[PDB]
């Protein structure tokens, strides 16, 4: 009982709104942000 | 294609975009031409 109880009960923690999984959202983050870095720098006059 | 002073290769294809009528070039994040107004016959085209 105390087993099943404990695996139902982690459902909820994880669908409570903080962060639980920043450490995976943050690779998502990182690449967008990198890439969307790079294609705004090409628009600079560089002293052109 | 050399639209009133543009150059470059693209295909032109039609638009649903709204110019306001000062309003003749747009431009995109990068900041490069992305539709213009046909001279002649005033229709948006885009560029890609
Ligand atoms: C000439 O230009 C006018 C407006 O500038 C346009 O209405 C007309 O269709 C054009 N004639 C052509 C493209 O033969």
């Amino acid at each position: 009982n105390q087993f099943n109880s404990a695996i139902g009960k982690i459902q909820d923690s994880l669908s409570s709104t903080p962060s639980a999984l920043g450490k995976l959202q943050d690779v998502v983050n990182h690449n967008a942000q990198a890439l969307n870095t790079l294609v705004k720098q090409l628009s600079s006059k560089f002293g052109a | 294609f050399n639209f009133n002073g543009l150059k470059g290769t693209g295909v032109l294809t039609e638009s649903n975009k709204k110019f306001l009528p000062f309003q003749q070039f747009g431009r995109d994040i990068a900041d490069t031409t992305d539709a213009v107004r046909d001279p002649q016959t005033l229709e948006i085209l885009d560029i890609t």
